[PDB]
RNA sequence: GUGAAGCCAGAGGAAACUCUGGUGGAGGCUCGCAGCGGUUCUGACGUGCAAAUCGAUCGUCAAAUCUGAGCAUGGGGGCGAA
RNA sequence: AUUAACGAGAUUCCCACUGUCCCUAUCUACUAUCUAGCGAAACCACAGCCAAGGGAACGGGCUUGGCAAAAUCAGCGGGGAA
RNA sequence: CACAGGGAUAACUGGCUUGUGGCGGCCAAGCGUUCAUAGCGACGUCGCUUUUUGAUCCUUCGAUGUCGGCUCUUCCUAUCAUACCGAAGCAGAAUUCGGUAAGCGUUGGAUUGUUCACCCACUAAUAGGGAACGUGAGCUGGGUUUAGACCGUCGUGAGACAGGUUAGUUUUACCCUACUGAUGAACUCGUCGCAAUGGUAAUUCAGCUUAGUACGAGAGGAACCGCUGAUUCAGAUAAUUGGUUUUUGCGGUUGUCCGACCGGGCAGUGCCGCGAAGCUACCAUCUGCUGGAUAAUGGCUGAACGCCUCUAAGUCAGAAUCCAU
């Protein structure tokens, strides 16, 4: 089956294609460079753009070389736009992150440095019993 | 419902008002305007600005 | 040749005339489906908008995501000074509509009434009803039972004339509104004795409607004077090195369709039309007279939902209320129409029983941080001015 | 702004000659005002202020640089870093 | 055939930067707009609503139909094969 | 480079024809485990279209602005996806052929001036065409197609090349009509109402459950209701969050001027931090209804034809269709 979060309640995307973030586990990888969005629509000159928690296509463009000039699936983190859920609170985190994932969903790393957004990590149970802090 | 304070001003913050701020140590900090983080950005000393409860 | 990429239009054709609304107040143009099974009830109100507020209440909803948590939504509130029964009207059937035949008034009408019926009051002489008022005691008013009467014999449908009492509210205007509101009800000799039982009497928003309750809102929006294609429709803007102008439409048409067609966008007036928002739902009405109508349940403060130093651009609210949540089609002060839903509502969430549990009431005019002078006062301490 | 020949003082070496610090002020050298020119926006105007102008941005600026008045070359002829 | 320095010469890539773009929003000055005074030019057979037909093979005027109500203001760029 | 002329004569549209290009039929030798027609079809033969290219030279040479892209509207069906159905060498799943149907959609990027083409990725799907080969007083000027210059082949030479390369001015609307909005004379001035005709709007997917169930030796592996969300579109609104600053509102600071302090001028808004009000964003929030008549197809009673048959008389159900609310 295609990989889509199912139940993504809607929020602001704050990442479009293009877009060049940060890495987040001992994989190897220093930087991710988008180029999809796994369940953009169909609109004329509109770029595809994504949020925290759902997947992405992307490639390394800094690492160790045997990662390198492929694409792999990912999945972000925390965005550094300000978003709001449904308790009325907006909060915004201070860089872009994102890690590397199996299309299945299991993590290709190991541990998770730094803090997660609440929304990633109830959707990717592999995800939340790796990270520490929950927003 | 619960109220909370300000950590730059100490100001009262009612539900549905000012932002929240996660820093990439893992240190979670309150506003109630922009004024507040606006100061708290630019490395301004709490204990200088004159209005301020602490 | 064929368009290379497709996509689609802009704008839709079915509010095409977008022209200046004929009249000011709002026009209701249909009503509920008649029921003769029904206790005889009103169908209509109107009143006056005085601004937004925010809310906080807990959702029941199973199987969201959000169940049994607290969620933060917007209401409007609605000024609703009581109303008064001026008249009824009775139509017919015909082959070619429905027609009007009679028409009986009440023996006393109110200055607020008169006004409406000229353009310069102040150097007037004030005639209006005077003649007609001489109908009753004359004869024991045989006039007047005559016409009454042929409603009960030839009339199908039968509505009444009400008005709203301005003078209750702190706009500057002094010329009352008028309009039909039609009766539903049992049988046609019900209403009639219904409808005459009302005159000159006042009645509450709160025998009307009720909580928790899906109406709809009728009014004319906000106007704006004239606009190009870009704002009015939401065309795409051209490039920037364009010459004589970026924010226009590049091809109007073709050669042999030979003018320029009804469905292409072109500058005009933008606003001041009339709408009909549908499916709104009521929080609560609250009573005028109570001097703790924006408490609830869990928040035990004694206040009134004015905020902090008044709403902004409008008075405060000292008569009863309504809250609607959502937003409605309409400016501060703008007279706005009330109407019970031609629908027919089993789809689990407007069936919902909301409870509230907290109601925001700090100043709209800034940052506002208190809600109460007196937790303010608590706050700040004393000061120079207090002595 | 950079600092060519010439000159002064000290040090090393059997010798031939070599190092270090100052002095000096050369070049169809260089950044950059006035003057002279006219690359881009394919900007403004395009029955214009104007039968070639206006604004911002640009090239050169002590030398094959800019310029006034007097005199010479006259149509199958003149003059031409073309 | 190579080539240091130089170039308002042609071309490809990287860092910094940005409303070029996703996707648009707001503000200021002078016009456009209304008034008092002054006051031109291009152009013009007669004129000015459409569908089909036939015709010098793409009609505002002909034939058959659709239709059709004084006098007017601000914009617009389909047509008058302007 | 010039003059007098030519639509008696070419390069672009339009017109007649359709060889070539595209699309659709008829006959049945054979292929198809065996069996012409589930799905195909040799040797032959009958047609349609004007988005290919030719043939012709009727209309324009006292001029109809000649490639491509951007933007925007509408129409055609030879149907890529969606609704409901008929067939199979159709167990399930996945596929192939056909009917009613144009209501609604059909994308983001690397290289090329390209039309055409070719790869990466998303998606229910990335179908094919017309409107003077739609669209320059709408834009752009990369290509072609004036004058400068370079190379290769050809010519004794001036010079030639549908061979390559670099630089090259894009004018006017105030008139008529058309379109979008705004006033308005006559029957006294007003308030409250009816509705002829014209317009019309929504769209698709995913998750949970049904279910590791039906089906099958196994491998594999569905669907109706119900619940909750999301994509594209449309109409409003500003309580909260973000943007805008001539509120020149308050504060900080450089140069100069008023003898110093206080308070001010000038540097077309000197500059910086915060900034209410107003406007505003799928960068923010709210909302988007159900009756009638049918097409394809599957049926009932029932003759013509003593049997049979959905049709001949009569009649039932029925689609994103049509007409109304």
């Amino acid at each position: 089956k295609r990989g889509a979060p199912g139940g993504k309640l809607k929020m602001t995307l704050g990442l479009p294609v293009g877009a060049i973030m940060n890495c987040a586990d001992n994989s190897g990888a220093r930087n991710l460079y988008i180029i999809a969005v796994k369940g953009a629509g169909a609109r004329l000159n509109r770029l595809p753009a994504g949020g925290v928690g759902d997947m992405v296509m992307a490639t390394v463009k800094k690492g160790k070389p045997e990662l390198r000039k492929k694409v792999h699936p990912a999945v972000i983190v925390r965005q550094a736009k300000p978003w709001k859920r449904f308790d009325g609170v907006f909060l915004y985190f201070e860089d872009n992150a994102g890690v590397i994932v199996n299309p299945k969903g299991e993590m290709k790393g190991s541990a998770i440095t730094g803090p997660v957004g609440k929304e990633a990590a109830e959707l990717w149970p592999r995800i939340a019993s790796n990270a520490g802090v929950v927003m | 419902m619960r109220t909370y304070e300000d950590t730059f001003s100490g100001q009262r913050i009612y539900p549905g008002k000012g932002k929240l701020y996660v820093r990439g140590d893992s240190k979670i900090f309150r506003f109630q305007n922009g004024k507040s983080e606006s100061l708290f950005l630019q490395r301004k000393n709490p204990r200088r600005i004159a209005w301020t409860v602490l | 040749s064929h368009r290379k990429y497709e996509a689609p239009r802009h704008g839709s054709l079915a509010f095409l005339p977008r022209k200046r609304a004929a009249r000011h107040r709002g026009r209701v143009k249909s009503f509920p489906k008649d029921d003769p099974k029904k206790p005889v009830h009103l169908t209509a109100a109107m009143g006056y908008k005085a601004g937004m507020t925010t809310i906080v209440r807990d959702l029941d909803r199973p199987g969201a995501k959000a169940h049994k948590k607290e969620v933060v939504e917007a209401v409007t509130i609605i000024d609703c000074p009581p109303m008064v029964v001026v008249g009824l009207v009775g139509y017919i059937e015909t082959p070619r509509g429905l027609r009007s035949l009679t028409t009986v008034w009440a023996e006393h009408l109110s200055d607020e009434v008169k006004r409406r019926f000229y353009k310069n009051w102040y150097k007037s002489k004030k005639k209006a009803f005077t003649k007609y008022a001489k109908k009753y005691a004359e004869n024991n008013g045989a006039s007047i039972t005559r016409e009454l009467e042929r409603i009960k014999k030839y009339c199908t449908v039968v509505r009444v004339l009400a008005h709203t009492q301005i003078r209750k509210t702190p706009l500057k205007q002094k010329k009352a509104h008028l309009m039909e509101i039609q009766i539903n009800g049992g049988s046609v000799a019900d209403k009639v004795e219904f409808g005459r039982s009302l005159f000159e009497k006042p009645v509450t928003i709160d025998t009307i409607f009720e909580k928790d309750e899906m109406i709809d809102v009728i009014a004319v929006t906000k106007g704006h004077g004239f606009v190009g294609v870009t704002a009015r429709w939401g065309t795409k803007k051209l490039p920037r090195k364009t010459h004589k102008g970026l924010r226009k439409v590049a091809c109007i048409g073709a050669w042999h369709p030979s003018h320029v067609q009804w469905t292409v966008a072109r500058a005009g007036q933008m606003g001041y039309h009339h709408r009909t928002s549908v499916n709104h739902k009521i929080y609560r009405i609250g009573k005028g007279d109570d001097e703790a109508n924006a408490s609830t349940e869990t928040d035990l403060t004694k206040k009134k939902i004015t905020p902090m130093g008044g709403f902004v651009r409008y008075g405060e609210v000292n008569n009863d209320y309504v809250m609607i949540k959502g937003s409605v089609p309409g400016v501060k002060k703008r007279i706005m129409t009330l109407r019970k839903s031609l629908f027919t509502h089993t789809s689990r969430k407007a069936l919902e029983k909301v409870e509230l549990k907290w109601i925001d009431t700090s100043s709209e005019f800034g940052h506002g941080a208190f809600q109460t002078a007196a937790e303010k006062k608590q706050f700040m301490g004393t000061l120079k001015k207090d002595l």
